[PDB]
RNA sequence: GUGGGAGAGGGUGGUGGAAUUCCCGGAGUAGCGGUGAAAUGCGCAGAUACCGGGAGGAACGCCGAUGGCGAAGGCAGCCACCUGGUCCACCCGUGACGCUGAGGCGCGAAAGCGUGGGGAGCAAACCGGAUUAGAUACCCGGGUAGUCCACGCCCUAAACGAUGCGCGCUAGGUCUCUGGGUCUCCUGGGGGCCGAAGCUAACGCGUUAAGCGCGCCGCCUGGGGAGUACGGCCGCAAGGC
């Protein structure tokens, strides 16, 4: 399986407003993806988590979602 | 059978029909090791069942034993306290054994004085779809479809 | 007396019971059923067979209301949490989609001693 | 000193969503809940389930780790402000200004105390239901103090790495966090795991020493009696030293 960073450009990990790329790091649900599937380093993941939370509070990213086909 | 599969005994064929189920039934009629008297019982019953109804005793025997074979039963399984009655299907070999045992036990629970008469009338009733052996079989099957709420305890 | 023709079906399953509420596309319920609505009384209500029978009974009441297309919502976990959906699939109601919307907190409340 | 860096380090104020409870409304019947089974309990004054709205308190899912920070206790949503510690590179400045530390002083989980607030969920005591030979328990239903906040006390702990602080010396290998570098790698500084020499009664320790040394502090001297008695000091008390 592909990790998120492997298929992505040279993007800003500190931009909470770019929903297009931050959506890639959320799961099928609103959960933040683990480092196993994001292919990020510890520092990269630590920054991404805070930017994702920022985007969430601005109503740009979903706090939680609903699972399908279950 | 802790180690092996306990290979099934292959009974000898029959001297009259050449069929093995007849030998099995004759063994189920035998008591105290008298296979001669049991064979005479079964064959006088064969004559009686072929005369009182003008059909071949072969296919009537086969159809009766087929009618008595059940398709489901219950076994007790210990889960969370006292055990429960869990339904399940049956092996073909066990279906054979249970059918023959119910045949003999319902035949000897009959009123008829002579043994051969009991055997013949029991086989007739079982071949028609009624009688005591088929009643016990249908009670076994009625145990299924009843406690079917335990269908998740199959094991 | 409604003729709804389409709606949602919520399956709330626990380890003590399973209940199904069939509702309309804007949230109001139409019919419902559970392991106690049908004959079972005690722990028997938590078996998957009771869940199947509850789903089937609710689906037939929905037929009485005239339900054809159904969207499924699932909350909770228990025996027959899936059997309810299987019976609901084979009940005669065309299943639109299945969704698991089990409510999970973000660690706000303190559980009972049983759950820690 | 300069220039960079990581962080649930602390304080203050704000703020977000999920969930529980409660209230309003809609729609909707006959049970829900609970257990190994059950019953108390709740429900026809309409519950449970579903939908919409409102209120309030507490705690921060995924990220999250075998991770990070702190002297220890301990510290996880997000934002801003105030502030501590620490690491690295440059080789710039002072020029032994150091180490330890009886007493003192400050900090110190939880529970507990006082005054005043707050109160969803949980929940000692307590009220019931079961289970059992009995049930004063485990299991179920309720439920007060408390848990939360402000301020002032309390000074305990398996307060644990059961390993005081500092410095120097003594094979490496592997995983990792965070810096710098000419960036298969090297070089610092933290977190683990194997293992040289050596140590150990053994288990085990082994550049994060329980090894080889040095300085300073604390403590030990058979078990029970007993962390008891008396005395003193501290404390509102409980009680602590
Ligand atoms: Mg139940
Ligand atoms: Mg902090
Ligand atoms: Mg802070
Ligand atoms: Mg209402
Ligand atoms: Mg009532
Ligand atoms: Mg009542
Ligand atoms: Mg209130
Ligand atoms: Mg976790
Ligand atoms: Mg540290
Ligand atoms: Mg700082
Ligand atoms: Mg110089
Ligand atoms: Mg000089
Ligand atoms: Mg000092
Ligand atoms: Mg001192
Ligand atoms: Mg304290
Ligand atoms: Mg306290
Ligand atoms: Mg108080
Ligand atoms: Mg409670
Ligand atoms: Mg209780
Ligand atoms: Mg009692
Ligand atoms: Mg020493
Ligand atoms: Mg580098
Ligand atoms: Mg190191
Ligand atoms: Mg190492
Ligand atoms: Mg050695
Ligand atoms: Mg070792
Ligand atoms: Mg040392
Ligand atoms: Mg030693
Ligand atoms: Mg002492
Ligand atoms: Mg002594
Ligand atoms: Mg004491
Ligand atoms: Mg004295
Ligand atoms: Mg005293
Ligand atoms: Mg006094
Ligand atoms: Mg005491």
């Amino acid at each position: 399986k592909a990790k998120v960073k492997a298929t992505l450009g040279e993007f800003d990990l500190r931009d909470y407003r770019n929903v297009e790329v931050l959506k890639r790091f959320l799961s099928e649900t609103g959960k933040i993806l683990p480092r196993r599937r994001t292919g990020l380093s510890a520092k990269e993941q630590r920054i991404l988590a805070k930017t994702i939370k920022r985007a969430r509070i601005l109503g740009l990213l979903p706090f939680t979602e609903k699972l399908v086909r279950k | 059978a802790r180690r092996r599969r306990a290979e099934v005994r292959q009974l000898q064929p029959d001297l009259v029909y050449g069929d093995v189920l007849v030998t099995a039934f004759i063994n189920k009629i035998m008591r105290d090791g008298k296979k001669n008297l049991a064979a005479r019982i079964f064959y006088d019953a064969c004559k009686i069942i072929q005369e009182k109804t003008g059909q071949e005793p072969l296919k009537v025997f086969k159809q009766a034993v087929e009618n008595v074979k059940p398709r489901m039963e219950v076994r007790s399984r210990r889960v969370g306290g006292a055990n429960y009655q869990v339904p399940m299907e049956v092996s073909p070999r066990r279906q054979q054994s249970l059918a023959l045992r119910w045949l003999v036990q319902a035949a000897n629970q009959r009123p008829e004085r002579r043994a051969a008469v009991r055997i013949a009338h029991e086989l007739m009733d079982a071949a028609e779809g009624k009688g005591g052996a088929v009643k016990k079989k249908e009670d076994v099957e009625r145990m299924a479809e009843a406690n079917r709420a335990y269908a998740h305890y199959r094991w | 007396k409604r003729q709804v023709a389409s709606g949602r079906a919520y399956i709330h399953a626990s380890y003590n019971n399973t209940i199904v509420t069939i509702t309309d596309p804007d949230g109001n319920p139409i019919t419902w059923s559970s392991g106690g609505v049908i004959g079972y009384k005690g722990s028997r209500k938590g078996t998957p067979y009771a869940a199947q029978l509850a789903a089937l009974d609710a689906a037939k009441k929905a037929m009485a209301y005239g339900m054809q297309s159904v969207d499924v919502i699932v909350r909770g976990t228990g025996a027959g949490r899936e059997q309810a959906i299987r019976a609901l699939q084979a009940s005669g109601l065309q299943v639109k989609s299945i969704v698991d919307d089990t409510p999970v907190p973000h660690n706000g409340c303190r559980p009972k001693k049983k759950f820690r």
